[PDB]
């Protein structure tokens, strides 16, 4: 047998469906997803951390000049000062007063906590989805990590499931990611090669252990203090540090649809959008003929309560007088109320409670058990609480919440006009004909 | 401080320093009595669905508005081509019409 359902890809909520046939028992299949994750494919454009300024040591020769060692490390630069007279702590290094010269050196290199405290800049692509089903068809309860990908199946007890592609190709990630802190953000980090001072990627790595760096400080070097000994420079200040002082908040606080972020993998999950598609195979093995399965015959329902609240705020009671004991499929097969059990047991003789959730103020659904399908009604009353910590299990029709009064008056607002407008028609061609046959 | 946020059917969630993220959904519970009196079931059905009682209301009395008026014209204008051919004689004789409708 072949199904193709869908449902809801709203985590941590059960879905009931019946399976029908012409000669067969209806079967109940639910679904409980427990995590949907959505993992896209990222690549590691680059890693940044706090820079570090590192100076060699100053080349002083006394009465003489030097020249520039050509650049060879990230930012590099070197300057020769002319007229110096360093001191140190024995005295004048130098003895001529004039035409001592000092070549002063600086690079930047990633800072030694880099291995630790450093950003990753990554490409976010194709998403991927995974859902971890619990499922039970005919009294055969299994959980599965399905793909949501059209493609793979999954197989227990010959029955075949085959799940996605998802609805939305909505995500959380834009193509440009940023890790840092076990937290993700939406940052359009500059490309490799491509960073600015002062601003975040201002020294970019390919990989944390990498032997390159791009670096982009706006280093320059100053003269040194007359009778000193050191290197000066100049430098726009950190750009990690600076991108830390102005995060915004990461993607778990900023997410739309509830997606909660994750990392290691970076992942999203239980975002409340879209809508998995189901196929099923069933073989026949589980399905039972009519004759094997009870029969259910005088069954009367009665809604001794129901509030139209979030959860399952209805208790139906149903009388019945069944051939035999047995399990029966329970459904609406309508949509004004969703059913917490996908099956109830069925004794001979008496009464049977289903817990129900509806939006309708005034409900009226049909009941389908085993074979029967009882009709029940009822009234309901609005909830406690102003605001509760579930999401809504049942679904809002267009006039769910209408009440009979509302009913009422709008049939004599819009109806009774009607009455009126046909009234006058016949007054008027009444009048008409009258006069027309009484001129001859 | 104090700071109200609006919470609809669809979830709102907030986290305070250091504590675990709340989430909080709203429910159909109020104000008014749709089992009740017209301004009752009004304001029932305003502060619940705005914008969709306005329209409809708005609608619903344009409708009987027009309705109400059509009717009147059209009752006008059968009276004055019932009673005009009665009407205009010169002895103006007008028994058959008043006595089989009491149109005057
Ligand atoms: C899904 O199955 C697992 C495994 O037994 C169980 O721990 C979990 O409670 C089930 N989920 C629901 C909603 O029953």
């Amino acid at each position: 047998y072949e199904h193709a359902t869908t449902m809801p890809s709203q985590a941590g909520i059960s879905y009931n469906t019946i399976v029908n046939r012409a000669g067969y028992a209806p079967l109940p299949i639910s679904i409980t997803p427990t995590k949907i994750k959505l993992i896209p494919t990222v690549n590691l454009e680059y890693v940044t951390c706090h820079y570090k300024t590192g100076m060699d040591s100053p080349a002083i020769k006394c009465c003489g000049s030097q020249e520039c060692t050509p650049t060879y490390r990230p930012d590099e630069q070197c300057k020769v000062f002319t007229g110096v007279y360093p001191f140190m702590w024995g005295g004048a290094y130098c003895f001529c007063d004039t035409e001592n010269t000092q070549v002063s050196k600086a690079y930047v290199m990633k800072s030694d906590d880099c291995l630790a405290d450093h950003a990753e800049a990554y490409k976010a692509h194709t998403a991927s989805v995974q859902a971890f089903l619990n499922i039970t068809v005919g009294e055969h309860s299994i959980v599965t990590t399905v793909y949501v990908n059209g493609e793979t199946p999954v197989n227990f007890n010959g029955v075949k499931i085959t799940a996605g592609p998802l609805s939305t190709a909505w995500t959380p990630f834009d193509r440009k990611i940023v890790q840092y802190a076990g937290e993700i953000y939406n940052y359009d980090f500059p490309e490799y090669g491509a960073g600015q001072p002062g601003a975040f990627g201002d020294i970019q790595s390919r990989t944390v252990s990498s032997s390159d760096l791009y670096a982009n400080t706006n280093l320059v070097l100053q003269r040194p203090k007359a009778g000193a000994i050191h290197v000066p420079y100049t430098q726009a200040p950190s750009g990690f540090e600076q991108w830390k002082k102005d995060k915004a908040p990461s993607l778990k606080f900023t997410a739309p649809f509830g997606c909660e972020i994750y990392t290691n993998p970076i992942r999203a999950e239980n975002c409340a959008v879209g809508s998995i598609p189901l196929a099923f195979d069933i073989p026949d093995a589980l399905f039972t003929r009519v004759s094997e399965t009870p029969t259910l015959s005088a069954a009367e329902c009665t809604l001794n309560e129901c509030v139209y609240s979030s959860d399952f705020g209805g208790i139906a009671t149903v009388k019945y007088s069944a051939s035999k004991s047995g399990k029966c499929a329970v459904h609406v097969p309508s949509g004004t109320a969703t059913l917490k059990e996908a099956a109830v047991e069925l004794t001979e003789q008496g009464s049977a409670t289903i817990h129900f959730s509806t939006a309708n103020i005034h409900p009226e659904f049909r009941l389908q058990i085993c074979t029967s399908y009882v009709t029940c009604k009822g009234d309901c009353h609005p909830p406690k609480d102003h605001i509760v910590t579930h999401p809504q299990y049942h679904a809002q029709t267009f006039t769910a919440a209408v009440s009979k009064t509302a009913w009422t008056w709008l049939t004599s607002l819009l109806g009774g006009s009607a009455v009126i407008i046909i009234i006058g028609l016949v007054l008027a061609t009444i009048v008409a004909m009258y006069v027309l046959t009484n001129q001859k | 401080a104090v700071r109200n946020f609006t919470v609809t059917e669809k979830g709102w969630e907030f986290v305070w320093g250091n504590h675990p993220p709340k989430r909080f959904w709203a429910q159909e519970t109020a104000p008014g009595n749709p089992h009740g009196l017209p301004h009752e079931v009004i304001t029932h059905y305003y502060h619940r669905y705005p914008m969709s009682t306005i329209l409809g209301l708005s609608i619903c009395a344009a409708i009987a508005t027009v309705s109400v008026a059509a009717s009147t014209w059209l009752f006008c204008r059968s009276r004055v081509a019932c009673l005009t051919p009665y009407r205009l004689t010169p002895n103006a004789r007008i028994p058959f019409c008043l006595a089989v409708l009491c149109c005057a």
